């Protein structure tokens, strides 16, 4: 018998049970008695889920019989079995409300059976915020009362919600499991049918919190299917009833877990026979997160304490600087290799240097794994650990990749501070910042002088060349999706900064790479993503998508953008600018000045007046206020002539991005030494007299067309 | 000449707070404030009225002189203000929930608000402190107290969002104030997280910040400017939502409204600052788009009701 006809002849015989049961409410009460259930106003939920009819009387309830009839089609294909599936639930609720309609009161304590809508309501709103992170189904029997009470107490502990069908519930009494609605153990009953108590909690979470009117079958079975975080654990021996009812949960999205031989289906129907190991492999298929409250360490940690200060002689351990060698490094690996929770120490421990304050190699490799974690939040992840060390009392980081090194100071030690704490400190807040992109974090300390020179080499080095090949090496063509900032419209509201890989945020903190993990970890946040679809003009950087989606953050103000010229619809500065480049038509170019420089431009306007006219999100054609770092990049006003139209930087400026600027310039295959030709304000600052320098100097902008 | 036809393709979404008769509508407008000429203005703004669950000692003495006999019992002071002054809704404003005073378990307090929400006809919103933690909790409770009412829970910022939106719109049917900090930005994420949770824009009314005159008062004024422009000239979905911004809140504790003539002399009186304070400060968020105020000061409900229907009528 195939899993196909183990679901039907399950829904069958659970039909069979319902006939009978529905036959005898019928004898003993007439078609015309009331059909309940204790405190709920949707009727028969799972009925009214599916059909949207309230059943009242025996006489529909004998009625609702056709609705399991019509779920059953032996048909071997999935929609079928997971309408079979749905068949038991149906046949289950029409049992459970004929056991109300037969005796007053069917279930006797510690078993609950129905459970009534306050209730829900009351567990609604910890299911909502995370506080109850799961709801286990456990029905069945264990091999043992132990194993039982196990499961239960590391599921209760865990804070899920734990439901009890079956001998189970005596198991878990034999083991002294506190079984109540506030302890999060509640035993529905010994039948297989009690599991429809917990079925219709989850229905009627979508009949109250979705939303969802009754009959919108679909609408409900998505519903349980996304925001439900239920799933089943199936003890012992598995009759074809306990099957079908499986395939119910599988219809509402719940994957069922069973330590039985099974006709396996991924993410669906799993058999898992280690009982150690069966909570962990159901939290995994249900994508179910446990988050850790307090960081287990004995030294204070806060945001606070970082920016100390430890005494010379006060501290104990200087690991890294020019005295010895220290690095970090964020991994992103495959799943297999990371092991979640795992802190090692390769080396002496800070126990072992009793002596005077020394120093001792630091190697600090953190290994990441995730569904969706790539090699581009590596760095962003590795940024932050600054900080995390930072927080720690005693302890204070500063510097990154290989020029790191961090000193402990006396007052951690003698509280019992190890180098284990410092992957306790790590790991526990990777997973809280990086809650949606980082599922599992080993981190190794090594302090092994052979072995901290050796890790480097394989995966610090290695992984240092892409960060600054990828950076380098990224143009506006090799990418798809550009990203937008909105960040300064508390102050310009008009302003949008589109982020490209060749043209970075206005303020210079702000990069493609930088918005694309900024987009990843908060999906609401200031960086959105922006399709580069629909292509108006290839020079001037005129996009369909990007001018439709300006209009939308400015809130209509800008409507026309262009991203590599500074004359046809320039794009918006709000005022975080360092350097504002403006043009010059007198040298057919344009002249540079940073926010540092307080003297005359040869435009006759300072940094401040230009300032108050370039900024505040208005579009003003001649004049653009961009970063440092956009100097030197290929799209500098490609639509312009090109980087060539730079006549006039100060000295200061000219200075730091002379090699990155000369570089540039070669590729307009001029001769290397472009930043010789660029005017400063030492040979002159008055218009008439950088004009006679360009002439002299054969200065390519004046050769090119004229650009106003 | 030609007349400003200025059409606008956004229309603010309403809200239902209170049940019965006395259940008010908040939003609807398709033009800007008091803008009768240009189109329909949905509905009225609102004036409601500031009471504490416990006895105010900080309020001035003229406001003391008023609540004498009805201050130390919340259920006396509502019944007191609906049946003297019929305030369209009235606020309680949970004072002994605040850690930073005299902090009480959030049960106690939910008790209070079950008996103010039973004893009076006008549409209650019980406003929390200013503790994100303990708002959470403290929604939590005083929504399930008070049940079958459509209180309004106020100051669900995004930190508690989750447990009290949960709480309160999905879980209990009540209305959610979402607040944020002077931003349409920030206004704007506010009300896209509520939207994922589930709770569209008619169980949830917005509350984009508020200030009194001099004290960063342009900051509220052009968030409040900017979200109305936004909400229906740029026809932005996420933004139309009703606005209540509390005055009395913020407009009453300035130096200017509570400094008596003993300290300040030359100011005149002290009645006369804080009904003014009150009246500058709500009539000009009213012309920026708030569709309710929370006012102290009975007299200051009077002349903002009659600057209210002087405009509309
Ligand atoms: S300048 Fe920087 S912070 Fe400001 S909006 Fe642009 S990217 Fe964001
Ligand atoms: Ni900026
Ligand atoms: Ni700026």
């Amino acid at each position: 018998m195939n899993l196909f006809q183990t679901v039907f002849t399950g829904s069958k015989q659970a039909l069979a049970a319902a006939e009978g049961i529905v036959k005898q409410a019928v004898d003993e009460k007439g078609r015309d008695y009331k059909v309940a259930f204790p405190d709920t106003a949707y009727s028969l939920p799972v009925i009214f889920a599916a059909t949207g009819k309230k059943i009242t009387n025996v006489g529909e309830l004998e009625g609702a019989l056709d609705i399991v009839r019509s779920l059953i089609v032996e048909e071997e294909m999935l929609d079928k079995l997971l309408n079979s599936g749905l068949a038991t639930a149906v046949a289950a609720e029409i049992i459970e409300a004929a056991k109300y309609v037969l005796s007053d009161a069917p279930y006797a304590e510690p078993c609950v059976g129905f459970i009534s809508d306050p209730i829900i309501r009351s567990l609604g709103v910890p299911l909502v915020t995370g506080d109850i992170p799961g709801v286990a189904v456990i029905l069945g029997e264990c091999p043992d009362s132990e194993t039982a009470a196990k499961i239960i107490k590391d599921y209760q502990s865990k804070g899920l919600l734990t439901c009890l069908v079956g001998k189970v519930i005596d198991q878990a009494i034999e083991g002294k499991v506190k079984m109540g609605l506030d302890l999060r153990v509640i035993p529905l009953g010994y039948d297989v049918t009690s599991v429809i108590h917990v079925v219709t909690i989850a229905i009627r979470a979508a009949l109250i919190f979705g939303g969802i009117k009754g009959g919108q079958l679909n609408d409900i079975l998505k519903y349980t299917a996304e925001r439900v975080p239920a799933f089943v654990n199936a003890f012992g021996p598995l009759s074809e009833l306990v099957v079908s009812a499986g395939a119910g949960a599988i219809a509402l999205g719940f994957p069922v877990l069973t330590d039985q031989v099974v006709p396996e289906v991924p993410t669906l129907l799993l058999t898992q026979k280690d009982y150690d190991k069966m909570v962990k492999t159901s939290l995994e298929a249900r994508n179910i997160k446990i988050k850790i409250t307090e960081i287990p360490i004995p030294v204070s940690f806060a945001a606070a304490f970082e920016g100390e200060r430890i005494r010379k002689n006060d501290m104990l351990a200087e690991f890294g600087g020019n005295k010895t060698k220290a690095w970090e490094l964020v991994m992103c690996a495959d799943q297999g290799e990371v092991e979640d929770h795992k802190i090692e120490v390769i080396g002496p421990d800070i126990d072992t240097i009793d002596k005077a304050p020394g120093r001792m190699p630091l190697g600090m490799l953190i290994k990441v794994s995730g569904t969706n974690m790539q090699k581009d939040f590596e760095p962003v992840l590795e940024r932050r650990l600054h900080y995390f060390l930072n927080y720690i009392e005693g302890v204070m980081h500063v510097g990154q990749r290989n020029l790191t090194w961090v000193r402990i100071g006396k007052e951690a030690f003698e509280k019992g501070f190890r180098l284990k704490h410092f992957g306790e400190v790590i790991y526990a807040k990777m997973l809280d910042e990086f809650g949606s992109v980082v599922d599992k974090c080993e981190v190794t300390i090594i302090t092994d002088p052979g072995k901290a020179e050796e890790l480097e080499g394989k995966y610090a080095v290695p992984r240092y060349k892409e960060r600054d090949a990828r950076l380098e090496s990224l143009v506006d063509e090799k990418v798809d999706t550009f990203y937008s900032c909105n960040l300064c419209q508390s102050f310009a509201p008009a302003h949008v900064c589109i982020v490209t890989p060749e043209r970075l945020g206005l303020c210079g903190a702000v990069s493609w790479l930088d918005a694309k993990a900024t987009l990843e970890l908060n999906p609401t946040g200031p960086c959105q993503a922006v399709p580069k679809e629909g292509v108006v003009d290839e020079n001037l950087g005129i996009w369909e998508k990007v001018n439709e989606t300006v209009s939308k953050i400015s809130q209509g103000a800008v409507t026309s953008v262009t991203l590599y010229s500074i004359l046809q619809d320039p794009m918006t500065s709000c005022g975080c600018f360092e350097c504002i480049t403006g043009i010059m038509p007198e040298a057919n170019g344009v002249v540079m000045v940073n926010r540092e420089f307080g003297a005359t431009t040869p435009l006759g306007m300072t940094f401040g007046e230009l300032a108050s006219m370039t900024g505040g999100g208005v579009q003003t054609p001649g004049f653009m206020g961009h970063g440092r770092q956009f100097i030197a990049s290929k799209k500098f006003m490609k639509g312009e002539g090109g980087l060539g139209r730079i006549v006039w930087m100060p000295k200061e400026l000219k200075d730091f991005v002379a090699e990155k600027l000369n570089k540039t310039a070669k590729e307009l295959y001029n001769i290397d030494n472009f930043a010789d030709m660029i005017c400063d304000e030492t040979i002159a600052t008055e218009s008439e007299e950088v004009v006679k320098f360009l002439e002299e100097k054969g200065h390519p902008a004046l050769k090119m067309d004229p650009i106003m | 000449f030609k007349k400003p036809t200025q059409k606008f393709s956004g229309k603010i979404g309403e809200v239902e707070i209170g049940t019965g008769e006395k259940a008010l509508k908040l939003g609807g407008e398709s033009v800007l404030p008091f803008y009768t000429f240009d189109g329909d203005t949905g509905n009225t703004p609102k004036v409601g009225m500031e009471i504490l669950d416990v006895y105010p000692e900080d309020w001035i003495d003229p406001l003391k002189d008023i609540y004498k006999d009805v201050a130390k019992d919340p259920v006396k002071w509502a019944q007191f203000v609906e049946e003297k002054y019929s305030p369209d809704f009235i606020c309680l404003r949970l004072i002994s929930a605040d850690p930073n005073g005299t902090d009480a378990a959030p049960e106690d307090c939910a008790k209070t608000a079950k008996a103010v929400v039973e004893a009076i006809k006008t549409p209650l919103v019980v406003a929390g402190t200013g503790n994100h933690e303990k708002d959470a909790k403290l929604f939590e409770k005083v929504a399930q107290e008070t049940e079958g009412h459509n209180i309004l829970l106020m100051s669900a910022v995004e930190d508690n969002y989750k447990s009290v939106g949960a709480a309160g719109v999905m879980a209990y049917n009540d209305k959610v104030v979402a607040e944020s900090s002077v931003d349409i930005n920030l206004a704007k994420q506010i009300n896209i997280l509520m939207n994922q949770l589930g709770i569209d824009n008619t169980k949830f009314v917005d509350n984009v910040g508020c200030a009194a005159g001099g004290y960063g008062y342009e900051y509220v004024i052009s968030t409040l400017d900017r979200v109305k422009l936004a909400a229906l000239g740029q026809d932005d979905k996420t933004l139309q939502v009703p606005i209540i911004s509390p005055v009395s809140f913020e407009a009453c504790k300035v130096k200017e409204a509570m400094d008596s003539e003993e300290d300040s002399p030359q100011w005149g009186s002290q009645e006369d600052r804080t009904v003014s304070m009150e009246v500058a400060t709500a009539s000009g968020v009213l012309a920026s788009g708030t569709d309710a105020v929370i006012l102290r000061h009975p007299k200051s409900v009077e002349v903002i009701r009659n600057f209210i229907k002087e405009l509309l009528g």
